[PDB]
C-alpha cells in the first residue's frame, strides 16, 4: 500500500523487467533511488545483448509505460523523478512511442496526484453530466485566470498573496484605547545591505495607515513605490492599500500586545520570484420538445425489480419501496409505498402513482427512493427498517424530466439513520457496482419533456395573481431562528403578504418555507418575487443554500448575494459550510461551485483551503466524483500552486503511511522500541525531502523548513497522535516563532474539530465586536482525510492536568500562575485567565461539547486558557465545563471565598454579556450548524440535532428568560453560585 | 364525551419538543395529529401538530378572552371543544386547501399497554435488563459496522488491484503481439542464415516471458477468487447488521417507552439514572 502492491517498502535490491518494442524481455537489477532517465540508459545499455537491437531506436524518442498502484497504465514523460515515487503495482516498464503531448500528461499525473485518483477515469466515465460540467466549467477557470492576469505582475501578486484583513475598516471601542493615542508601535526589519545584515527601525504611526505611507515614513526614517512589507517569519504580504489594523497580522498583535515587525523588500524581487501561470487549455474542451406544463397527467413511476438485496430470509419475512417526491426535505405530496413482496424474489412490476401533477412538479423535484424491510411477527407493532436508499433528479442538467428505464444503485444506509427515506443524501446512482440495484421506469409522454424557462414562467406570474397596521408580525417572524415553530397561520399571512415583504429583506427563508412548491402557480409567483428582491447579508444569504432550499433560483440569489456582499476573510471563515452545501447541489454545474472556484482560483489563501477541504472527504464515495471533478478544474487552473499542493499531499500522504506502520503493525509492544522505529523511519532520505520545505496546510503563508529530528515525539494519547517540529528556512524570524509544531492525528475525525474551533473563532469575532475583549484560541485544524488531519499547536502552554501534576490540591493551578509571571503584570494575568475562562465557559455551554477533564483543556504561561480535544459536539441537557474550583481560585485572585468576589461579580456579567451576545447573533450559529449536515459526522444528520443549541441559546424563550435561564444553570454548576 | 379537562385527553401530551412529535409522526397516515404546549412556553398556547401531504403541519391555536380557535373569531371553549369538531367535521372550513379529517390521535395511553408489572422495582429491574442487552445489541450492531467498513475498503482495494491486473494483461498481451508482429516475417532470416544459438535463445525469451503472463494470470485469478470470497463476507456482514438493525430499534423504543413510562409514573430519575 506504499511504493508497491503488498510492500510499504521497496528492497534496495529491486529486479525491474522491463518490456521492450522490439520484443525482449530484460531482467535489470536497477538502484533504490534511480531516476528513469539512468533506468532507461543501462535498459538500453543491455539491449544490445538481446537481439532486434537493430529496430531500437534512440534512447530520447521512447517512454516508459507502467502500471500504477490506482490500476491506471501511467506512462511517464517524467524521467527526472525517482522509481521510488512512482507508485509501481508490479516492476514492468513498457518502452513505447510517444503518444501525446508532453506538458499535458505531466499536468495530468500532477492534477491526479493531488486529488488521489487518476484523471483517466474522469475522461473514460461517460455519463454526459460529467463531461458536460468539465467542458463549461472551463469558462469560469478562464475568466478567473485573466482577472489574475489582468494587472500583472501585481494581480499575480494579489492572487499569490493575499491581503490578510478583515471586514471592518474601523476598530472596536476596547481596542482603540490600547493604543496611545491610537498610535501602533511597529518595527520594520530591512535586511537590504550588501551584506546579509539585518537592522530595524521604530515607526510610531496611525491605525488607519495605508502600507504605502508606512514605508514612505520608513524610507523618511532611513535618511518611492518599489518596496512591500511582508510578515516576519511567513509569507504574508502588505500589498493592496488598506488600513494598517485592518490586517489580520496586525490585528492580532492589537490583541496580544506583541510588537509587529515586518520586512522592507522590493517589489521587483518578489515580482521576479512569482511565476507566470502556465493555464494550459485541456484537451477535452474540444469536444421538438414539449414543456412540462402542457401535459395533463399525474406523475407515476414503474419499480420493475431489485437484483439483488442484501436481507435474510429467516429473519425478514418481506420487503418493499417506499418512495416519494421531495422539495429538499419536505414532501411535496404523500409516500407511496410498493406491495410487501417475499424478500427472497425482489420483483414487483409494480406502477407508483403520486398526488402530484406533471405541471405541478417544481424545478428541484427530486424522486427519494428506500428499499424497506418489514418486521414484527412476535407483538402487535411492526416497524420498518432501512435498508438501502437512493435519490434521482426528477430533472437533469439540462432541464429535461426524466424518462425511459434507469438502474439506481443504491446506497448503503447512513450511520444511525431512522428515516426510511433519507433526502439530505445525494443523488445519482452509486459508482460501486456491488450495491442493491433497483430498475425503476419513468413515463414515456411521446417527447422529450422540458422544464419551462423565464418566460413561460413569467407569463404564468401576473396572471394567476397602502401599508397595513400589523406590520410587526413580519418582523417578529423575521427576528426567530431559522428552525422556529413556524405555523401554518404564519405561512398563510407570509405568502398573502409576499408583495409586502420586500420592504423587509432577511425574511425571505421565511417566505420560502411558507409557499408550497408542489403548486404551479405559487412557484411561479414567488419565482417573480425572488428575481426582482433585494440583496440580502451574507449570513443569511447561506442559509438559503442548506438542505431546505434546493430551488436553482433560491440558490442562484443566494450565490449573487455571495458575489456582490461576501468578502473574502467571511468567504474564508465560512469556506468549510460552503464547501459542504456543494454536497446539497442536485447538479454538478451551478452557480455555487462556479462562484467558490472562481474565488478560489483568484486567492491562494482562499484556494488551498478550497483544495484541503475537497480532499478530506474524496474518502466519502457520495460526493467523490463531484469533488474530484472540482479538484480537477482548481488544479488545472492554480497555476503553479499545484506543485506546492503536491508537495504537501507528499508529505501528508508519507506521514499518512508512517502512522500506518505505527497503528496496524507495531501497536503491541513497549513505546520506546516505537520511538526507535520512528526515527529509523523518519532518517531515511526520502521521507526528508518529502517533509522539508514545504507550505504548512494549517497555514499557507507559514512555509514549513527543515524538520528537527530530535523532538518530534508520539504523545501518550489512545490513537497514538505525530508531533512534528519544523524550522524556518530564513534566518532571522525569531521574532515571531522559531518553531513550528504540528499534531498530525490520524484515526480520529477532526472535522468535528474544524467545526468547533470555527464556530469558536466566530464567537471570538463577535465577542471582539460587541466590546468584549473575550479571546478565544482558536488553533489552526485542518481535517486532510478519514479521520487523519493536522492541528496547530499552542506554544508555551501545558494541560490542567500537568499543572496538577507538576505543583505536586486545589491552589496549585492558581500558584503555578503566581510563580510563572509575578509582580505588575500578575494582575493582567489574573484578568486573562478569567476573562478567557468566561469566555470559553459561555462557548463551552451554548456548544455542549464533550466531558472536560483536566487532560484536555490548556493554560498557557501568560494565563490565557483554552481548550482542546472537542470531539463530542451537542449531544453525543447536560453543562461540561463546570467551573471547579481550581478556577475559582484564580478568578477571585487566590481568596478563600468565592461568592461574595467582586472579580466573580464581573466574571458573572462578562458571561451575561456573551451569552447575549452569541443569542443575538444565534441566526449565523444556526445556520452553519444546519449547512453541516450533508458532511455526516456521528452526531450531526438532522435538525433534531440543532435543537440543543436552540435549546441552550433559550431562542424559544424570550430575551429576559434567558438571563434566569444562564443563572439557573451556573448556580446548577457550582450548587449556587 | 361531551367536555373533558385537556390534562385526560388523549391526544394532549404537555411540555415536549418538535423532535419527538416528529418521531411519532413519522411515517403515519393522513390525519394523524396530537396537541402540545408550544415551545415559547407560555400558558395558553396548546399548538397543535396534524400530518397532511407527508409533511407534519403545525397549526396555532389562540387563547384571546379566555377562548380558543385557530383563527379570528374564537368561537371554542375548550381546545377539546375544537378537538372534536375538527375531528367530526373537516379542517377545510379554516382553510380550505387543507381538506383533511382530525382522524387518528397519537395516544398517550396507547403506549401505557406495552408496560406490564407496574410496581417501581419490576420495572426498573425490568429497564435495566432491556437497557443492558439494548448494550450488548448496540456493542454488536458497532463491531459489525466497523468489520463492514473494513471488508468494504479491502473491496475497494482488491477491485483496484484486480482492475491493475487486467491493463497489466493488455500491457502484456500487446507486448507478445508485437514479438508476434516482429518475429512471423523475420524468422525466415533465421532460417536462411541458419544459426540455432539465437533461436534458442530467442525462444528461452518468449518462454519466459510466457512463464512471466501466466504467473501473472495465476496471480490474477487468485485475487480475483479471494476477491469473491471476500465479497461474500462482506454480504454475509451486511446482512447480518440489516437483521441486527430492527432488534436495534426495537430496544431502543422499549428504552425510551419504559423511561418515559417512569417519568410520568413519578419515578425518581436519578434513583434509576446509576443502575444503568
Amino acid at each position: 500500500s506504499g511504493e508497491l502492491w503488498g510492500i510499504h517498502l521497496m528492497p534496495p535490491r529491486i529486479l525491474v523487467e522491463c518490456l521492450l518494442p522490439n520484443g525482449m524481455i530484460v531482467t535489470l537489477e536497477c538502484l533504490r533511488e534511480a531516476t528513469l532517465i539512468t533506468i532507461k540508459h543501462e535498459l538500453f545499455k543491455e539491449a544490445r545483448k538481446y537481439p532486434l537491437h537493430q529496430l531500437l531506436q534512440d534512447e530520447s524518442s521512447y517512454i516508459f509505460v507502467s502500471v500504477t498502484q490506482e490500476a491506471e497504465r501511467e506512462e511517464f514523460f517524467d524521467e527526472t523523478r525517482r522509481l521510488c515515487d512512482l507508485r509501481l503495482f508490479q516492476p514492468f516498464l513498457k518502452v513505447i512511442e510517444p503518444v501525446g503531448n508532453r506538458e499535458e500528461k505531466i499536468l495530468n499525473r500532477e492534477i491526479g496526484f493531488a486529488i488521489g485518483m487518476p484523471v483517466c477515469e474522469f475522461d473514460m466515465v461517460k455519463d454526459p453530466e460529467v463531461q458536460d460540467f468539465r467542458r463549461n466549467i472551463l469558462n469560469v477557470c478562464k475568466e478567473a485566470v485573466d482577472l489574475r492576469d489582468l494587472n500583472s505582475p501585481h494581480s499575480r501578486a494579489m492572487y499569490v498573496y493575499p491581503p490578510n484583513v478583515e471586514s471592518s475598516p474601523e476598530l472596536p471601542k476596547h481596542i482603540y484605547n490600547k493604543l496611545d493615542k491610537g498610535q501602533i508601535i511597529v518595527v520594520i526589519w530591512v535586511i537590504v545591505s550588501p551584506n546579509n545584515d539585518k537592522q530595524k527601525y521604530t515607526l510610531k504611526i496611525n491605525h488607519d495607515c495605508v502600507p504605502e505611507q508606512v514605508i514612505a515614513e520608513a524610507i523618511r526614517k532611513k535618511t518611492q513605490g518599489k518596496y512591500i512589507l511582508k510578515v516576519c517569519g511567513c509569507d504574508e504580504y502588505f500589498l493592496e492599500k488598506y488600513p494598517l489594523s485592518q490586517y489580520k497580522y496586525i490585528r492580532s498583535c492589537i490583541m496580544l500586545g506583541r510588537m509587529p515587525n515586518l520586512m522592507l523588500m522590493a517589489k521587483e524581487s518578489l515580482y521576479s520570484q512569482l511565476p507566470m501561470d502556465c493555464f494550459t487549455m485541456p484537451s477535452y474542451s474540444r469536444r421538438s420538445t414539449k414543456s412540462l406544463w402542457v401535459i395533463n397527467s399525474a406523475l407515476r413511476i414503474k419499480i420493475l425489480c431489485a437484483t439483488y438485496v442484501n436481507v435474510n430470509i429467516r429473519d425478514i419475512d418481506k420487503i418493499y419501496v417506499r418512495t416519494g417526491i421531495y422539495h429538499g426535505g419536505e414532501p411535496l405530496c404523500d409516500n407511496v409505498n410498493t406491495q410487501r413482496v417475499p424478500c427472497s424474489n425482489p420483483r414487483w412490476n409494480e406502477w407508483l402513482n403520486y398526488d402530484i401533477y406533471i405541471p405541478d412538479l417544481p424545478r428541484a423535484a427530486r424522486l427519494c427512493l428506500s428499499i424497506c424491510s418489514v418486521k414484527g411477527r412476535k407483538g402487535a407493532k411492526e416497524e420498518h427498517c432501512p435498508l438501502a436508499w437512493g435519490n434521482i433528479n426528477l430533472f437533469d442538467y439540462t432541464d429535461t424530466l426524466v424518462s425511459g428505464k434507469m438502474a439506481l444503485n443504491l446506497w448503503p444506509v447512513p450511520h444511525g439513520l431512522e428515516d426510511l427515506l433519507n433526502p439530505i443524501g445525494v443523488t445519482g446512482s452509486n459508482p460501486n457496482k456491488e450495491t442493491p440495484c433497483l430498475e425503476l421506469e419513468f413515463d414515456w409522454f411521446s417527447s422529450v419533456v422540458k422544464f419551462p424557462d423565464m418566460s413561460v414562467i413569467e407569463e404564468h406570474a401576473n396572471w394567476s395573481v397602502l401599508r397595513e397596521n400589523d406590520k410587526e408580525q413580519l418582523k417578529a417572524i423575521s427576528t426567530r431562528d431559522p428552525l422556529s415553530e413556524i405555523t401554518e397561520q404564519e405561512k398563510d399571512f407570509l405568502w398573502s403578504h409576499r408583495h409586502y415583504c420586500v420592504t423587509i429583506p432577511e425574511i425571505l427563508p421565511k417566505l420560502l418555507l411558507s409557499v408550497k412548491w408542489n403548486s404551479r402557480d405559487e412557484v411561479a409567483q414567488m419565482y417573480c418575487l425572488v428575481k426582482d428582491w433585494p440583496p440580502i447579508k451574507p449570513e443569511q444569504a447561506m442559509e438559503l443554500l442548506d438542505c431546505n432550499y434546493p430551488d436553482p433560483m433560491v440558490r442562484g440569489f443566494a450565490v449573487r448575494c455571495l458575489e456582490k456582499y461576501l468578502t473574502d476573510d467571511k468567504l474564508s471563515q465560512y469556506l468549510i459550510q460552503l464547501v459542504q452545501v456543494l454536497k446539497y447541489e442536485q447538479y454538478l454545474d451551478n452557480l455555487l461551485v462556479r462562484f467558490l472556484l472562481k474565488k478560489a482560483l483568484t486567492n491562494q489563501r482562499i484556494g488551498h483551503f478550497f483544495f484541503w477541504h475537497l480532499k478530506s472527504e474524496m474518502h466519502n464515495k457520495t460526493v467523490s466524483q463531484r469533488f474530484g471533478l472540482l479538484l480537477e478544474s482548481y488544479c488545472r487552473a492554480c497555476g503553479m500552486y499545484l506543485k506546492h499542493l503536491n508537495r504537501q499531499v507528499e508529505a501528508m500522504e508519507k506521514l499518512i503511511n508512517l502512522t500506518d506502520i505505527l497503528k496496524q503493525e507495531k501497536k503491541d509492544e513497549t513505546q520506546k522500541v516505537q520511538m526507535k522505529f520512528l526515527v529509523e523511519q523518519m532518517r531515511r532520505p526520502d521521507f526528508m525531502d518529502a517533509l522539508q520545505g514545504f507550505l504548512s496546510p494549517l497555514n499557507p503563508a507559514h512555509q514549513l523548513g527543515n524538520l528537527r529530528l530530535e523532538e518530534c515525539r508520539i504523545m501518550s494519547s489512545a490513537k497514538r497522535p505525530l508531533w512534528l517540529n519544523w524550522e524556518n528556512p530564513d534566518i532571522m524570524s525569531e521574532l515571531l516563532f522559531q518553531n513550528n509544531e504540528i499534531i498530525f492525528k490520524n484515526g480520529d475525525d477532526l472535522r468535528q474539530d474544524m467545526l468547533t474551533l470555527q464556530i469558536i473563532r466566530i464567537m471570538e469575532n463577535i465577542w471582539q465586536n460587541q466590546g468584549l475583549d473575550l479571546r478565544m484560541l482558536p488553533y489552526g485544524c485542518l481535517s486532510i482525510g478519514d479521520c487523519v488531519g493536522l492541528i496547530e499547536v499552542v506554544r508555551n502552554s501545558h494541560t490542567i492536568m500537568q499543572i496538577q501534576c507538576k505543583g505536586g490540591n486545589s491552589h496549585t493551578l492558581h500558584q503555578w500562575l503566581k510563580d510563572k509571571n509575578k509582580g505588575e503584570i500578575y494582575d493582567a494575568a489574573i484578568d486573562l485567565f478569567t476573562r478567557s475562562c468566561a469566555g470559553y465557559c459561555v462557548a463551552t455551554f451554548i456548544l455542549g461539547i464533550g466531558d472536560r477533564h483536566n487532560s484536555n483543556i490548556m493554560v498557557k504561561d501568560d494565563g490565557q486558557l483554552f481548550h482542546i480535544d472537542f470531539g463530542h459536539f451537542l449531544d453525543h441537557e447536560r453543562v461540561p465545563f463546570v467551573l471547579t474550583q481550581d478556577f475559582l481560585i484564580v478568578i477571585s485572585k487566590g481568596a478563600q471565598e468565592c461568592t461574595k468576589t467582586r472579580e466573580f461579580e464581573r466574571f458573572q456579567e462578562m458571561c451575561y454579556k456573551a451569552y447575549l451576545a452569541i443569542r443575538q447573533h444565534a441566526n449565523l450559529f444556526i445556520n452553519l450548524f444546519s449547512m453541516m449536515l450533508g458532511s455526516g459526522m456521528p452526531e450531526l444528520q438532522s435538525f433534531d440535532d440543532i435543537a440543543y443549541i436552540r435549546k441552550t441559546l433559550a431562542l424559544d424563550k424570550t430575551e429576559q428568560e434567558a438571563l434566569e435561564y444562564f443563572m439557573k444553570q451556573m448556580n446548577d454548576a457550582h450548587h449556587g453560585g | 364525551n361531551n367536555n373533558m379537562s385537556l390534562q385526560d385527553a388523549e391526544w394532549y401530551w404537555g411540555d415536549i419538543s418538535r423532535e419527538e412529535v416528529n418521531e411519532k409522526l413519522r411515517d403515519t397516515a393522513d390525519g394523524t395529529f396530537l396537541v402540545r404546549d408550544a415551545s415559547t412556553k407560555m400558558h395558553g398556547d396548546y399548538t397543535l401538530t396534524l400530518r397532511k401531504g407527508g409533511n407534519n403541519k403545525l397549526i396555532k391555536i389562540f387563547h384571546r378572552d379566555g377562548k380558543y380557535g385557530f383563527s379570528d373569531p374564537l368561537t371554542f371553549s375548550s381546545v377539546v371543544e375544537l378537538i372534536n369538531h375538527y375531528r367530526n367535521e373537516s379542517l377545510a372550513q379554516y382553510n380550505p386547501k387543507l381538506d383533511v379529517k382530525l382522524l387518528y390521535p397519537v395516544s398517550k395511553y396507547q403506549q401505557d399497554q406495552v408496560v406490564k408489572e407496574d410496581n417501581i422495582e419490576a420495572v426498573g429491574k425490568k429497564l435495566h435488563e432491556y437497557n443492558t442487552q439494548f448494550q450488548e445489541k448496540s456493542r454488536e450492531y458497532d463491531r459489525l459496522y466497523e468489520e463492514y467498513t473494513r471488508t468494504s475498503q479491502e473491496i475497494q482495494m482488491k477491485r483496484t488491484a484486480i482492475e491493475a491486473f487486467n491493463e497489466t494483461i493488455k500491457i502484456f498481451e500487446e507486448q507478445c503481439q508485437t514479438q508476434e508482429r516482429y518475429s512471423k516475417e523475420y524468422i525466415e532470416k533465421f532460417k536462411r542464415e541458419g544459426n540455432e544459438k539465437e533461436i534458442q535463445r530467442i525462444m528461452h525469451n518468449y518462454d519466459k516471458l510466457k512463464s512471466r503472463i501466466s504467473e501473472i494470470i495465476d496471480s490474477r485469478r487468485r485475487l480475483e477468487e479471494d476477491l469473491k470470497k471476500q465479497a461474500a463476507e462482506y454480504r454475509e456482514i451486511d446482512k447480518r447488521m440489516n437483521s441486527i438493525k430492527p432488534d436495534l430499534i426495537q430496544l431502543r423504543k422499549t428504552r425510551d417507552q419504559y423511561l418515559m413510562w417512569l417519568t410520568q409514573k413519578g419515578v425518581r430519575q436519578k434513583k434509576l439514572n446509576e443502575w444503568l
